[PDB]
RNA sequence: AAUAAAAUAUUACUUUGGAUAGUUUAGUUUCCUGGGCGAUGAAGAACGCAAUGAAUUGCGAUAAGUGAUAGGAACAAUAAAAUGUGAAUAUCCAAAAUUUGAAUGCUUGAAAGUAUACUAAGGUAUAUAUGAUAUUCAAUAUCCA
RNA sequence: AAGGUUCCUAAACAACAUUACUUGGAUUAGGGUGAAUCGAUCCUAAAUUACAGAUGGAAAUCCUUAAGAAA
RNA sequence: GAUUCACGCAGUGUUAACGUGCAAAUUACUUGUCAUAUUUGAGUAUAGGGGCGAAAGACUCAUCGAACUAUCUAGUAGCUGG
RNA sequence: UGGAAGUAUAAAUCGAAAAGGUGAUAGUAUUCAUCAAAGUCUAAAUAUUACAGGAAAACUGAUAGCAAAGAAGUACUGUGAA
RNA sequence: AGAUUUGAGUAUCGUAAGAGGACUCCCUUAACUUAAGCAUAUCAAUAAGGGAAGGAAGAAAAAAUAACAAUGAUUUCUUAAGUAAUGGCGAAUGAAAAAGAAAAAGACCAAGUUGAUA
């Protein structure tokens, strides 16, 4: 019963959306985000996660105020 | 659920709003390749993970 | 022949290529030219002594040194404070 | 967009808000007209009026801020929104006057033994 | 090998004391002047069952000697104490069952 | 012994598939110039805004855009209106810049919220550490009438 | 709880529900969710996390009222 | 922490069905059990030479005599295939 | 560490000076040579595969070249890192 | 009562944080691999983990070399050189002076002195 039957009771969320990164990686019982490293001030980045760095970093968003400054 | 937070309901409403197709007039523009929205999903076809 | 190659460490990140060499020539030359334009005897490469080389292997060859001693300035009757301002190197 | 800047600039401070209140009320009925199946000419009028409000607000804010700058021109304590445009780094750098400060011993030497101009005969 | 169950007991994860319905800390009242140079009289209001221990606990109520009010203690019942009994604590207390003496 | 339905063989034409050929508004590498973010609120995230838009793009309650300076007659899928009394377009400029976020009055889960002061609503300020100045204090800590 | 518009109506059936479909939890387009009294908001339970303090080379760990001119 | 039946639960036997299945462990009858060492929801605690175990090396997201994931890493192969 | 009777750093103990360090084989002595530690700043020549803006190529030509020549870190998968 | 020392609260004017980390300066005692096994060694200032900066950073003005017909801050390049040395002296690791160039630049504290002292 480790296969099909045991999947029926899965109706309790472990992660929900995080306030800082918008992903569903906020652990409800650990009170921290698995992806962006919430309340920790620094963003969670690792050298072994090089793809994770090229997915969310500088230049992946709007750059509302930095696009004018560097252009200036 | 029946009970939901305020912000969570608005992110549910936006998912409803984005499940629409290309309007006909947009398809008649010159040099147009966008015919169907490939970001479409249905409640019984794919769960949106939120 | 017993080979001696120290390639067992990561040599690929130790490789330095000289592709900037033809452009270093232009860069340095343009600064040498610009220096003379600014104040011409600044690139005059202030005068330097004729010192011998070290060791018995080289001691019979003269070569440019760095700055004249304060005894050489007195012998030639030059103020050591004025020497540095008329393109003379000084090495106390 | 039919309001004309010259028409706006000639208006008084109270006439700005008198026009602004009327402009907002005009757009409120135009949003209703769009809902109630109004004519396309009313929809085009709806697009126009949105620009007059934006055009009107730009003049009132620019004139207000320009007057504020003149008020704080001689002020010792200037609000941060009126200070010269600089990056965070620039406001921390030492000023050029402070970068070039010389001790009195070194200041008098550079005036008594300056770099002379010369050349060597060949 | 693994860590034996004796090692896992020192972590205190599922081996924490199940102290939720416990009454409190059973101890004498704090030492002061009236317990060192006089006597205080306490009234045994009730005798109760403290979960996780075999002896009953007595709810003794002393008056506050320095302020106005009460001072509620929690003693371990000596065999023989009854509700409404008076017990005396201090250096001058009599040698009766339930009295606290140096 | 016999037939050629099936089976097999070749060519032409059609079909399924997308190889080959022609092509490139995409990449790779080297070199040159810089290496110009943030409490004056950054990078990132969310939400919203087009006459008809779902994505994307641009923007922020002044919304696919406002003012100013250049610019000179367009846009287009379909209508409208405005337009040489200045349309598109560009900008190291000006105004404006929602919720968050180092996030900083307090709380925050997907939480709706909320206290005081200053200037019913609206807007500012109030985190921690910290330098200088002013000011109110604490300690018989050292003297001392 | 979980799902998230699957609810209702109209038009319409190319694809989908091992035949077919005028049917549909499927396609298109509109409509729909009203609270002083129901709940969240309030309180604390197991447990959880801050300023200062203590520890550590470091990241950070410990402490939850004990160490504090704090609460 | 008596005997049984029932709502439920388990999984003794058929070593039945099925075994490119209804199902990556299910179905039918039979059997056992069916409230105090009971059954069960939500919250909360315990994490990889670690946890948890009425103890089978069992369980720790279909993964366990050491989980999953990424990096060192194109690990090494006197062996196998081209 | 190439530094081999200890080249450098740190910890425990110890701890100088009418100065002294070094001359890489430990030790004592006398000469010689050369410096004068235990505070601070300092342009120029050098590096660069972040990122931005350019120029080039005996580079690839849609199974190639970046993972991405279209709304590409997008569609889709996982509780999650990924 | 007064003169001080120390420590706080409040007000004003500022400062730190977060992003990036290709290059720069450091902390930390990885292992696969090689040695035809393996245990020191090698991989190796290498990977991952941690901190801090700039357009460059680091270093920099001899308690330095040398033993000469002597040199002379720092940095970088050529050569010395796979050399001296290190190593189950096995596998392997491995500099620097001299010499040739690019560029060149030196200055301050403390200690000492002057005290109708500022």
């Amino acid at each position: 019963t480790k296969g099909t039957s045991c999947r029926g009771t899965r109706h309790n969320k472990t992660h929900i959306l995080c306030k800082r990164c918008g992903k569903r990686s906020w652990h409800l019982q650990k009170q921290r985000c698995a992806s962006c490293g919430y309340p920790d001030a620094k963003m969670r980045q690792y050298a072994w996660g090089y793809k994770a760095l090229r997915r969310r970093t500088q230049g992946t968003g709007r750059m509302r105020h930095l696009k004018i400054a560097l252009k200036r | 659920t029946g009970h939901k937070g305020f912000s969570y309901k608005l992110k549910l409403g936006k998912k409803i709003h984005q499940n629409r197709g290309v309007p006909q007039w947009f398809r008649m523009k010159t040099g147009n390749t966008i015919n169907y929205n490939f970001k479409r999903r249905h409640w019984n076809r794919r769960k949106m993970g939120m | 022949a017993v080979s001696n190659i120290h390639f067992c460490k990561d040599w690929r990140s130790k490789v330095h290529t000289w592709f900037k060499q033809p452009f270093r020539k232009i860069r340095r030359h343009q600064t040498r030219v610009e220096k003379a334009k600014a104040v011409f005897p600044a690139t005059i490469k202030s005068l330097k002594p004729s010192v011998h080389c070290m060791n018995q292997r080289f001691n019979y060859k003269l070569r440019l040194g760095r700055g004249f001693t304060l005894k050489e300035l007195r012998a030639a009757k030059i103020d050591k404070n004025l020497a540095r301002t008329i393109g003379i190197a000084v090495d106390p | 967009a039919s309001l004309k800047i010259s028409a706006i600039k000639a208006m008084s401070k109270n006439d700005m808000n008198a026009k602004l209140i009327e402009l907002k009320g005009e757009l409120a009925n135009l949003r209703t007209a769009k809902v109630t199946g109004g004519a396309p000419s009313k929809i085009s009028r709806l697009r126009v009026v949105k620009k007059d409000i934006a055009r009107l607000l730009t003049v009132m804010n620019t004139q207000r801020m320009e007057a504020l700058r003149k008020y704080y021109k001689q002020a010792k304590y200037v609000p941060k929104e009126l200070r010269p445009k600089t990056t965070r780094k620039e406001r921390r750098q030492l000023t050029k006057a402070q970068l070039n400060l010389k001790t009195v011993k070194a200041a008098k030497k550079a005036q008594h033994f300056p770099a002379r101009k010369f050349f060597v005969l060949a | 090998g693994r860590r034996t169950l004796s090692q896992r007991k020192g972590r205190g994860s599922i081996f924490k004391s199940r102290s939720h319905h416990k009454l409190g800390v059973a101890q004498h009242r704090a030492i002061d002047f009236f317990e060192r140079h006089s006597t205080v009289r306490g009234l045994v209001k009730s005798i109760e069952h403290d979960p996780g221990r075999g002896a009953p606990l007595a709810r003794v109520v002393f008056r506050n000697p320095r302020q106005y009010g009460l001072d509620k203690e929690l003693f371990i019942c000596a065999e023989g104490l009854y509700s409404g009994q008076y017990i005396y604590c201090g250096s001058k207390a009599s040698l009766h069952i339930g009295n606290v003496l140096p």
